[PDB]
């Protein structure tokens, strides 16, 4: 609790950076929905 | 569509504890195949393996290492199981050749000793008609001193006998269809029969337990293949609409036609095919229906007459059905039945009509002496006992395996009874413990099923006694108290 | 036994994630794992978590992203003898609940262990070029491409 | 007829209707585009004589079919 926020508050700013960043992909993976085939095709 | 008698069916979940340690066990498995395979590499360990010859060293290696490493680390140390040889007739008691290996199963050899008086679950004779002494059998001794063994030509050409054609009209009786066609192998009927019906433009709905004949046959024409979940109705139907609605995938332009490709009775699930529901769904879609009866044809129904006659349906609703004589009637074949004008389509255009050999006389005889003997032209009332005797089979073993905390899988009235096992190791300890108590099963494996599913199948018979089964009975008891194999929650 | 006795599948790999049980078996090899390393006594405990990263992400690397093929044959005549496991998983679909559990897992791991290891540089560079090695290829646009052309054939 | 404007606008929807497709000019006269409107077929422009334009336009209505769902144009004007 408050020691985590102290720990938490002693990291340096491009850490916590990159924390967020991964927060938000963890986000933006477990909101996306749509389902990919990965296919590419084109008629002849 | 509607059931006129009720349903049953029951697939009980695995326990989750199991779960982990058949993955424990898996695991285990493969770190040793993988030191296995680095001890074998570097020729620290002396490999038990066939090499290319000297000659060939430079040429590209035929095969991928990667490809056989379930069979060398994994089923090489319980192939005991397979490949038995038998030395009798595959009646309900068979024997069986002894055989000892002292490189940890990589090599066999034969000792003099033969285990007999073997009980049988392992051989498909539904009815009882596999016996060395009967009239089948002096039938097809008196054909085979007359006709010879075997024909030297095809069907088109001058192979094409008498006995082919009243196997054919007494078939076409026997099911109730108008026509039907024989061939010489079972997995030949489908490999070479689903190519000529269907082709390029047209879509194949298959289950997801179909048979390896069907799937070949189905890749071999040039359709497009979706795969429904097994006997989920629901999967069919949205599947079709999908199907109707959108098209081809590349063009969206309408299917030439629909086939969808089912079995009565699935061997290794036991479950049986819900077959009023299909048939609806296939009225309202416009789809043709395909149903394999290899398994059904001679097991159910009243009288026998397969699936359609279980549920009470009508035959000229199934578009094509097949079936094979190697299950119920004890003789090799295949056929298919329907309308006269498929019949002589594929009397036409069917690839084992053109350029396959035609199916031998003796055989021929012997499953017309057994399809007479079914439906009872002879009189003998041989043909009720059969079946009212594999049908008290079936539900007596079946309860009286489900009262012992076993798992057991499909309808309460198919012939199939897959227990589960669900463990690696125990599919070997089950099969040889059972061996080793005069009893002959069959155990399956990862690769064939689900992974934490692994289950050992019973194939129950007419021949079978209260006694037989009674004495099979107390020994699956004792051995599942001795590998610890009721999983069953809902039972003790 | 043999491919397609008691079901249709043809590659029966792309559905030993989806299977029941497999999630908490191997949430459960990864705690086995961290007991392992914890039974080292001269171990510090940052360390300690530095090291379970370390092993957890490049075994799962190995197993994911470098074995391709199939251990068995597999009748559908060679589709993936060149894709890797973590390709042909699902039919090459490119998102799914096991592939979002497979990826999240890894990062939580990062968490735990950047808070555990009092965020030092030192192990902070080696678990975050560790856990950017295990990420990247998850990326569905580094699908069936080698760099450099390494592990193509 | 008693109208120049009344012909267009009153014979261009007895001849097509809906399920159809009209390839119209970026210069029509109102009447045209009028009646265009009153019948319920699509209506595409293609550039003022570019056959470029109507090539592709022809194309692609020929191929793709209707939007909605894929199916053959029951006329094309
Ligand atoms: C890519 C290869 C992936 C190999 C992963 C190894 C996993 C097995 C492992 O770590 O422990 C194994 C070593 O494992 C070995 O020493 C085997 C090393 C690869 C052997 C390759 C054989 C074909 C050439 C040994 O595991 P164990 O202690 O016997 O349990």
């Amino acid at each position: 609790l408050v020691e985590m926020v102290q720990a938490l508050y002693e990291a340096p700013a491009y850490h916590l950076i990159l924390e967020g960043i991964l927060i938000l992909w963890i986000i933006r993976l477990l909101f996306s929905k749509t389902y990919k085939l990965q296919e590419r095709s084109d008629l002849t | 569509g509607l059931y006129k008698r009720p349903f049953n069916e029951a697939f009980e979940e695995t326990p989750m504890l199991v779960a982990v340690l058949t993955y424990v066990g898996y695991g285990v498995l493969t770190l040793f195949g993988y030191l296995r395979d680095f001890l074998r590499y570097w020729r620290i360990e002396k490999c038990h393996h066939a090499t290319e010859r000297e000659e060939q060293k430079d040429f590209v290696s035929l095969y991928q290492d990667f490809e056989n490493f379930y069979t060398r680390n994994l089923y090489m140390r319980i192939r005991d199981n397979w490949n038995r040889p038998i030395c009798s007739v595959p009646g309900a008691r068979v024997d069986i050749m002894e055989r000892q290996s002292h490189d940890y199963n990589w090599s066999f050899k034969y000792t003099g000793n033969i285990i007999k008086g073997v009980i049988n679950m392992g051989s498909y004779n539904y009815l009882g008609f596999a016996r060395n002494t009967g009239s089948c059998q002096e039938a097809a001794a008196k054909v085979l001193e007359e006709y010879g063994a075997g024909v030297c030509s095809t069907r088109q050409e001058i192979g094409n006998l008498d006995k082919h054609e009243e196997l054919e009209e007494l078939v076409a009786r026997f099911l109730g269809v108008e026509a039907a066609m024989a061939y010489g192998m079972g997995f030949a009927t489908n490999s070479m029969n689903i190519p000529a019906l269907v082709g390029k433009g047209c879509l194949i709905l298959s289950d997801e337990l179909n048979h390896a004949s069907l799937v070949l046959g189905a890749r071999l024409s040039g359709a497009t293949i979706r795969i429904f979940k097994h006997n989920n109705m629901q999967s069919l139907e949205k599947l079709l609409k999908d199907a109707i609605v959108y098209g081809q995938p590349r063009t969206r332009r309408p299917w030439k036609k629909i086939l969808i490709l089912v079995e009565g009775i699935y061997s290794m699930e036991g479950s049986i095919v819900r077959l009023p529901e299909v048939i609806a769904l296939k009225k309202k879609y416009k789809a043709y229906l395909y149903l394999d009866e290899a398994h059904s044809i001679g097991a159910l129904g009243p009288t026998g007459r397969g699936v359609v006659e279980y549920f009470g349906l009508d035959p000229e609703d199934v578009d094509v059905m097949m079936g094979t004589f190697t299950k119920s009637f004890g003789a090799s074949g295949g056929y298919i039945g329907g309308k006269k004008e498929l019949i002589d389509y594929l009397r036409t255009h069917s690839h084992s009509a053109v350029y396959a050999t035609s199916l031998s006389p003796p055989v021929v005889e012997q499953i017309i002496t057994s399809m007479k003997c079914i439906m009872g032209q002879d009189g003998t009332s041989l043909g009720k006992e059969c079946v009212q005797q594999l049908a008290e089979n079936t539900r007596y073993f079946r309860r009286r395996l489900k009262e012992m905390g076993f798992i057991i899988y499909g309808n309460e009235d198919s012939p199939v009874v897959p227990l589960m096992l669900y463990m690696p190791a125990k599919i070997g300890a089950f099969g040889r413990e059972m061996l080793k108590r005069n009893i002959g099963v069959v155990v399956v494996g990862f690769p064939a099923t689900p992974i934490i599913e692994s289950r050992a199948r019973f194939c129950l018979s007419a021949a079978h006694t209260k006694e037989i089964l009674d004495t099979a009975l107390k020994e699956i008891d004792e051995v599942g108290d001795l590998l610890q194999l009721k999983y069953s929650r809902h039972r003790l | 036994m043999n491919v397609g006795t008691a079901h249709s599948e043809v590659n029966p790999n792309t559905r030993v994630m989806n299977s029941r049980g497999i999630w908490l078996s191997y949430v459960l090899a990864i705690g086995l794992l961290h007991i392992v390393l914890l039974s080292i006594p001269f171990v510090s405990v940052p360390v300690v978590w530095t090291l379970t990263n370390l092993i957890h992400n490049m075994g799962m690397y190995i197993f994911l992203h470098t074995v391709k093929g199939t251990p068995f044959e597999t009748p559908d005549q060679g589709k993936a003898r060149l894709l890797t496991h973590w390709e042909q998983m699902d039919y090459g679909v490119q998102f799914t609940a096991s592939r979002k559990f497979l990826t999240i897992t890894p990062i939580v791991l990062y968490f735990l262990t950047s808070f555990y290891t009092k965020y030092d540089q030192i192990h902070f560079v080696l678990n975050t070029v560790s856990l950017m090695s295990v990420l990247i290829p998850k990326l569905p646009q580094l699908h069936g491409v080698r760099i450099f052309g390494i592990n193509k054939y």
